[PDB]
């Protein structure tokens, strides 16, 4: 698995949830920030994301900055789940692409 | 990584459906019912469960408390979602150790 492309030119994502789900625990609360940041930090969304009366493009890197934006967002109750370009959903064969992996970190 | 059967393993539901128990004592048994289909799921009566009765539950949702057998999961909803769950069982480990890797890797 190495860097071979640029952008493979797919459409595909995942959705990182920002809340979790325990039994016995009803509702759902606020994953803990760090684990939202290594689900989070450098990826590249797949799609646009309104809140908080500001909006992250589509195929932006997430800087930590707006890693903690969209947990801000998710507290206020803007925001649950966060469109990310992964290498689950890369169609770089024998690789993946700069995209749909993040930063260098 | 080795995409074992664990021991103490939950039940998983192959169908969507609502949940239905029925227990005549010295037996217990789960029936995930739908229009096309009536399944019924008898567990250990020793074991716990995560559904109530008439919950709604979709593919692959755990029925009891243990592990979940990634193949049973593959055939019940896919592989993506096998993906998604040994990312966050494996994150989970290293999570509760301290050790902050990206999800990425
Ligand atoms: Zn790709």
């Amino acid at each position: 698995i190495v860097v071979r492309e640029a952008d493979c030119g797919t459409t595909n994502y995942i959705s990182v949830p920002l809340f979790q789900m325990d039994e016995v625990t009803r509702t759902l609360r606020l994953r803990k920030r760090s684990d939202i940041e290594s689900g989070l930090y450098g990826r590249v969304l797949a799609r646009e994301v309104e809140a908080l009366g500001r909006r992250l493009e589509e195929g932006r890197y997430l800087s930590l900055e707006d890693v903690h934006f969209l947990i801000k967002a998710a507290e206020a109750g803007e925001v649950r789940e966060v469109p990310v370009r992964s290498p689950l959903t890369c169609q770089t064969r024998y690789g993946v692409c700069q995209k749909c992996y993040g930063y260098d970190l | 990584f080795e995409a074992r059967r664990p021991k103490a393993k939950a039940v998983i539901s192959e169908i969507d459906g609502v949940v239905r128990i029925e227990e005549g004592e010295d037996r217990l048994s789960v029936f995930v019912e739908s229009e096309g289909f009536s399944k019924e799921y008898k567990l250990p009566k020793d074991a716990r469960l995560l559904v109530k009765d008439g919950d709604y539950v979709e593919a692959g949702q755990p029925l009891t408390r243990g592990a979940i057998d990634p193949h049973q999961l593959l055939e019940a909803k896919g592989p993506e979602a096998v993906e998604r769950y040994l990312v966050d069982e494996i994150q989970k480990v290293y999570r509760a150790q301290g050790v902050k890797l990206h999800d990425k890797h």
